[PDB]
């Protein structure tokens, strides 16, 4: 009963991986586990339509 | 314009015949007259104490 | 004067008139109530889903988005290209390349959310220092236009829409007046 | 000096006021997450004629057997059809035929459709404004020499900037040219910009644009939305090991994480926004009679 | 609340000439020409071929004059007013736009306790004005440029000058009642009869 | 000095293509002359179902 | 030749652009009046 | 209902026969055409349409 991690976080947590290198999206609740480096790109939200 | 040049005059409109229908639903007479300034009323320091 | 009235009603139909086929952004209440219609959606566990679950009060966007997550987005352009989505709330440089990719694919005008995409990392750990270094001295330089040159910045009169049918007609009423000539030419 | 000289020093914690991140800020201090967009800046102040042909050649072999069935107006129906287009009440012919009748009343009905098609797409182009760019980016032809193009220009920065560290890094040479080009005070720039004292200048970018947001007139011209620019952002500048950096670059994007950046990013900014000539077209109707008087003068030795 | 017909004309004149030249060339002809040019280019075998090309270029260029006359009368109309409060030329004003309210009114106060609106209170403490008809005839006079007060007195004023116009936003929709002491016996029989008011059409008598 | 870099396939960041024989990747140019500089990957072809 | 008063008829005709006028005056005339209906 | 009783007794009569009972089914009536017009507290009809 639980709330843990899935994914690359998860594989990462678990120490398959070494270094996220992707487009990881910058939140609070990432912040408060991991550690984040200076960010490359800088974007908002945005809806796709036809 | 005027510091001292009081009289009575006419005063009418849409406040005037709200006041006259209160006066005419509730028993009481009244006086009507104007205020001293140009002004409603705010709060300010006066220069004294 | 009829004629006239009908360039006048024509430049009605079809120039200044409209539809809101786009949502102009987040604030549209048609998507803050939504329908069997108007579906919005996201990419399945993606931190566009804890953002929203931390806002109190869109939860009926959080509670509806769940019929609807993926797993991939090329699942999520296939299914807004085959009209099963109406709106998807994503990253915008990443649409903007699959615009330049598929035209049909047109992004809102509202822009919110302004985040940051950066490099993953552990704790306390030798190599945090000089991945951040790197990317800034990548920064300072054109490296970084280099390679938006490579893939971010790389994209890819008429009268055809009501006179296209006329042509049409008229090119199927040549074959009807030749043959009321040939009514003529029983005739003579 | 200044912030930098506070913090590294020690006479202070952190700056909340604003600074830009390049590498010695970063080998002499830490930074935090970034919390709003802010890089750099310059600021300024088809198929229709086809088958219209083949539509012409239609008419005129219809013309042809109009003249078959019942003397002038075999291949001469040329002029009659391409002179009613565009309903010039011109002496042409009356045609015999009722079939040639017919045929010019639907062209003319066409013609009067696609005259007020063609009114319709020109408002169109009307519904379109055209914004010139003069300078697409920092790898414009205009920041290699102002005199390779005819009016040399001028251009420059703050004094003691950041900006100007990059300068010097990338392009000393333009920044030879920029010792010429200095200036001191930002609204003093923006008087030499509006006056005519100044032609581009490089800053940060949300600044430039918070004063063109506000700016009267909207004369100012921006160039795109940041996209040939540093690609950078506004920090927090902490001490090498500073016991409070967790919680500020959490409270950071806490303060992202519920739009309340967001928030004081529409409360503090305001993002606010042509004659009767077509001399493109022009051009073309001039360039289009001196084809049409060659070939006049090709068809006069006949 | 032109140049380019005249590179017009001298075209046609041009070409009137050259079309009579070639006219001569391979054959009153000389004013029967320059006439036939006259219903051409108004629109009243080889030189008629010029003249069709002329006849299209001037009704191409007659529709794009009629295009461009219709872009300057329609769409160069709606700039002019005012966008409310929200105005970035009010909210960070300048020496153009005259903005004031009355001296010694709440809507001061109501301004003053918003403290995002410091700029328009030191704007507005410049033309700080004694009665209302002081605005009115300062603004008639081209002397102002807008004015902050209620809807219906100003919607009168619209009613009696149709040159006074209001604005469209419609913010702090408050209300006018009856000022009174503290604790006094005239308190509710006052506000029934308010009210009685209200339930009958007497306000809509006084309106 | 060997760090695992794991990724997801990112439409416009990460492209996944199958070899060309045999773990090996065709070196193909882009519009400027410049060789695609890939890189041996490893991942499988589907999801769980 | 009997276009005297009946030139009302081809006049507001060719308001609309819908009798050859012999006239220098009448050419002339009828042209400013034409322009004026085209600007009309 | 009341400051109609207390304005218009006749009316109130003939609303008598032109009563309802739910306000989305008045809504719903006045989509199909069911009813001509709707009296109702102003605010709550403007964010209605
Ligand atoms: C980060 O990289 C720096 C170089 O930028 C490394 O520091 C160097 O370590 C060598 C060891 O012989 C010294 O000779 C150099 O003088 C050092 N350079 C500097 C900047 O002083 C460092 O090992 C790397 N690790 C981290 C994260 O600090
Ligand atoms: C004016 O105010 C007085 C308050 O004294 C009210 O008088 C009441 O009148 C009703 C009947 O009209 C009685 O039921 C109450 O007992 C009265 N109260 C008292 C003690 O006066 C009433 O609101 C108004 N009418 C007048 C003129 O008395
Ligand atoms: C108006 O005010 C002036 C100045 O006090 C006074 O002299 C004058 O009598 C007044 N006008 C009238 C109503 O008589
Ligand atoms: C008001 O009250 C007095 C008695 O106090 C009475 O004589 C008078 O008629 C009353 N006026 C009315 C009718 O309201
Ligand atoms: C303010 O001070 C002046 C003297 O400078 C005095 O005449 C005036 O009455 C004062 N104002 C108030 C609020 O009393
Ligand atoms: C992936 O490989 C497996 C082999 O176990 C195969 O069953 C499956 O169809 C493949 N999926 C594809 C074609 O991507």
């Amino acid at each position: 009963n639980k709330k843990e991690w899935n994914g690359m976080m998860g594989e990462l947590l678990s120490g398959q991986a070494d270094m996220i290198v992707a487009p990881l999206t910058i939140n609070n609740e990432r912040a408060q586990y991991i550690e984040f480096s200076k960010p490359f790109k800088y974007q908002g939200l945005t809806i796709l339509v036809k | 314009g005027s510091p001292r040049h009081t009289v009575p005059q006419c005063c009418y409109g849409f406040c005037i015949d709200l006041l006259i229908k209160l006066a005419r639903t509730m028993n009481f007479t009244y006086e009507v007259h104007l205020v001293a300034d140009g002004k409603f009323g705010t709060q300010e320091r006066v220069n004294n104490s | 004067i009829i004629v006239a009235s009908y360039t006048a009603n024509l430049a009605a139909f079809l120039v200044l008139d409209r539809p809101e086929e786009r949502i102009t952004g987040i604030n549209d209440p048609r998507l803050r109530n939504p329908s069997d219609k108007f579906i919005y959606a996201t990419v399945k566990q993606s931190s566009v889903d804890i953002y929203f679950r931390r806002q109190v009060e869109l939860s009926t966007m959080y509670r509806h988005m769940e019929k609807h997550n993926y797993e991939s987005a090329a699942e999520a352009i296939q299914a807004v290209r085959d009209n099963k989505l109406h709106a998807f709330i994503w990253d915008s440089a990443v649409l903007e390349f699959e615009a330049s990719q598929k035209c049909d694919l047109v992004t809102t005008g509202e822009l919110f959310f302004r985040s940051g995409f950066g490099i993953g990392m552990r704790k306390d750990s030798p190599w945090k220092q000089n991945v951040s270094l790197s990317i800034l001295k990548s920064h300072e330089n054109g490296f970084m236009e280099d390679l938006d040159k490579t893939w971010v910045r790389y994209q890819e009169t008429l009268t055809f829409e009501n006179m296209a049918g006329v042509f049409m007609l008229v090119a199927g009423g040549i074959v009807a007046g030749i043959f009321l000539i040939f009514i003529e030419i029983a005739y003579k | 000096n200044g912030m930098i000289g506070e913090v590294v020093y020690q006479r202070a914690v952190m700056a909340v006021g604003s600074l830009t991140i390049n590498e010695e800020r970063s080998e002499v201090v830490d930074f935090s997450v970034p919390f709003v967009e802010t890089g750099i800046s310059v600021m300024v102040s088809a198929s229709v004629w086809v088958m219209m042909f083949v539509m012409l050649l239609i008419v005129s072999a219809i013309a042809v057997f109009v003249f078959e069935y019942f003397s002038f107006t075999i291949g001469k129906a040329i002029w009659l059809l391409w002179g009613l287009v565009f309903n010039n009440s011109v002496p042409v012919q009356n045609p015999k035929g009722t079939t040639s009748k017919i045929m010019v009343s639907v062209w003319a009905f066409f013609a009067v459709i696609f005259l007020a098609s063609y009114t319709a797409n020109l408002a169109a182009f009307m519904i379109q404004e055209e914004f010139v760019d003069q300078v697409t980016g920092l790898s414009d032809k205009k920041f290699q020499r102002p005199h390779d193009y005819s009016p040399p220009f001028r251009f420059g920065t703050v004094p003691a900037g950041s900006t100007e560290r990059n300068i010097r890094n990338n392009y000393p040479y333009m920044h030879q040219y920029m010792t010429r080009f200095n200036q001191r005070g930002v609204e003093d720039a923006l008087v030499s910009l509006k006056t005519g004292k100044l032609d581009a200048f490089i800053y940060d970018a949300a600044v430039l644009n918070y004063k063109a947001g506000r700016d009267e007139g909207c004369k100012l011209v921006t160039i795109g939305s940041g996209y040939i620019f540093a690609t950078t952002g506004y920090g927090i500048a902490l001490q090498k090991g500073s016991p409070w950096k967790r919680q500020i670059d959490l409270a950071l994007l806490q303060f992202v994480g519920d739009g309340e950046m967001e928030e004081l990013e529409t409360l503090w900014l305001t993002g606010i926004c042509s004659s009767q000539l077509d001399i493109d077209n022009m051009a073309g109707v001039f360039y289009m009679l001196a084809a049409a008087m060659a070939l006049s003068l090709i068809t006069f030795i006949w | 609340k032109s140049t380019l017909w005249l590179l017009v004309g001298l075209s046609v004149h041009v070409v009137a000439v050259m079309l009579y030249l070639l006219d001569r060339f391979s054959p009153l002809t000389l004013s029967s020409a320059m006439w036939f040019s006259w219903g051409v280019l108004l629109n009243s075998f080889s030189a008629r071929i010029l003249g069709m090309v002329w006849a299209g270029f001037a009704m191409i260029i007659v529709a794009s004059y009629t295009a461009n006359l219709a872009a300057f009368l329609v769409l160069d109309r709606p700039e002019e007013r005012i966008t409310g409060i929200n105005d970035p030329r009010l909210r960070n004003p300048s020496d153009k736009f005259i903005y004031a309210t009355v001296k010694q009114s709440s809507v001061d106060i109501y301004f003053r306790r918003q403290v995002e609106l410091s700029t328009m209170y030191r704007h507005m403490e410049k033309h700080n004005y004694e009665s209302a008809a002081e605005a009115i005839q300062a603004v008639r006079d081209n002397k102002l440029h807008a004015f902050i007060w209620d809807s219906a007195v100003l919607e009168f004023e619209a009613s009696q000058k149709c040159d006074l116009v209001t604005t469209g936003e419609l913010f702090f929709r408050s209300g006018f009642g009856i000022g009174m002491r503290k604790d006094s016996p005239w308190k509710q029989n006052v506000s029934l009869s308010i009210l009685k008011s209200h339930e009958n059409g007497f306000m809509e008598d006084l309106d | 000095t060997r760090l695992k870099i794991v990724t997801i396939h990112q439409e416009p960041f990460v492209y996944v293509k199958p070899t060309m024989s045999d773990g090996t990747c065709k070196e193909e140019f882009t519009v400027n002359g410049d060789p695609v500089k890939k890189v041996i990957c490893t991942g499988p072809n589907d999801t769980s179902p």
